[PDB]
């Protein structure tokens, strides 16, 4: 029954600003102390900052790496929690998620969370892929080879071999975001050794938002 | 980090098992634990010293010994697998809370499978293109938790390193990649380029080379 849902989340570019909201019922938003925590993709949660109640002295306390770039401020007449992003990093990329936080010297306990809102931090527009082979050569009768999907924006990318005639084997891995904002994944397919002579493997980016598709065959060096 | 996890741990169906976070704030305040599913948002687990929200079942423990906290599951079910989270205070008398790693827990569903390992030195093209990416492809694995390692000439190195969180594959098992970005003359420069994998605490090495 306590319900949090937070919003605002979007693409925007290093140094400049989001607002997000986090939207409440099902407890006296009015006596809870409330919390942000955002987790990078793949990675862990980490503490952004928290707001105490207005009876407690409605004050705010950050985690080092956003203090003095976030501000969490909340309306209780809307039942609405607040984190006003600037100064904005690539390394703010995350799911930032809010919580209604249990307090009892004392440490304070994140009782309920939202589903999350995702915020992604990039100066990078549109770019297409530049696509890479990951050759065999000299695993007993098998071999891997495969294809590297470089620096490309926005996401998503997709991959198939041989048109989709060709399945067993073969795994997409998620797209790494590097610090140039631009994304990065492989694609491999595990294929028997003596094939490679007679089959020929081609991996097929599509690349939608560029329009742009590669075909790239993969050959032993 | 002030609060630290082992990375992942497994449980047969039934057993009993433990996770525990460890840090010098843990001294003063007791550790909250946090449970999250793949794709799903956290639940708190306990808080306080072994208080359960309602809905958390009682097979679900906390305890606490000197800087040390501990997530205790008796009788695992297959919906406790799960990452899991701790958190406290960052130090005693801060304002601030901090979590944990987090800890992979598997709760055991299918054999336990050592990673097939490959690395791909950076390909020709991509040198001309005036870049050069090694490619760990780490698959076929389970459970689903890896650490990766990267050597320079024996040595290990460990900047412009990233590693995507392992994901299921069609058959069910677990994969990751893992990069290493050079320059081509960092490349060219050195005698070796090696990729560590440590899985279920055994380690594998695939090495690779400038020449040949």
């Amino acid at each position: 029954e306590v319900q949090l849902v937070e919003s605002g989340g979007g693409l925007v570019k290093p140094g400049g600003s989001l607002r997000l909201s986090c939207a409440a019922s099902g407890f006296t938003f009015s006596n809870a102390w409330m919390s942000w925590v955002r987790q990078a993709p793949g990675k862990g949660l980490e503490w952004v900052g928290r707001i105490k109640s207005k009876t407690d002295g409605g004050t705010t306390d950050y985690a080092a790496p956003v203090k003095g770039r976030f501000t969490i401020s909340r309306d209780d007449s809307k039942n609405t929690l607040y984190l006003q992003m600037n100064s904005l990093k690539t390394e703010d990329t995350a799911v930032y998620y809010c919580a209604r936080t249990g307090k009892y010297p004392g440490e304070e306990y994140f009782q309920d969370w939202g589903r999350g809102t995702l915020v992604t931090v990039s100066s990078a527009s549109t770019k297409g892929p530049s696509v890479f082979p990951l050759a065999p050569s000299s695993s007993g009768g098998t071999a891997a080879l495969g294809c590297l999907v470089k620096d490309y924006f926005p996401e998503p990318v997709t991959v198939s071999w041989n048109s989709g005639a060709l399945t067993s084997g073969v795994h997409t891995f998620p797209a790494v975001l590097q610090s140039s904002g631009l994304y990065s994944l492989s694609s491999v397919v595990t294929v028997p050794s003596s094939s490679l002579g007679t089959q020929t493997y081609i991996c097929n980016v599509n690349h939608k938002p560029s329009n742009t598709k590669v075909d790239k065959r993969v050959e032993p060096k | 980090s002030e609060l630290t996890q082992d990375p992942a741990v497994s449980v047969a169906l039934g057993q009993t098992v433990r996770i525990t976070c460890q840090g010098d704030s843990l001294r003063s305040y007791y550790a909250s634990w946090y449970q999250q599913k793949p794709g799903q948002a956290p639940v708190l687990v306990i808080y306080g010293k072994n208080n359960r929200p309602s809905g958390i079942p009682d097979r679900f423990s906390g305890s606490s010994s000197g800087n040390t906290a501990s997530l205790t599951i008796t009788g695992a079910q297959a919906e406790d697998e799960a990452d899991y989270y701790c958190s406290s205070r960052d130090k005693s008398g801060s304002r601030l809370s901090v979590f944990g790693g987090g800890t992979k827990l598997t709760v055991l569903s299918q054999p336990k499978a050592a990673p097939s390992v490959t690395l791909f030195p950076p390909s020709s093209e991509e040198l001309q293109a005036n870049k050069a990416t090694l490619v760990c492809l780490i698959s076929d694995f389970y459970p689903g938790a890896v650490t990766v390692a990267w050597k320079a000439d024996s040595s290990p190195v460990k900047a412009g390193v990233e590693t995507t969180t392992p994901s299921k594959q069609s058959n069910n098992k677990y994969a990751a990649s893992s990069y290493l970005s050079l320059t081509p003359e960092q490349w060219k420069s050195h005698r070796s380029y090696s990729c560590q994998v440590t899985h279920e605490g055994s380690t594998v090495e695939k090495t690779v080379a400038p020449t040949e």
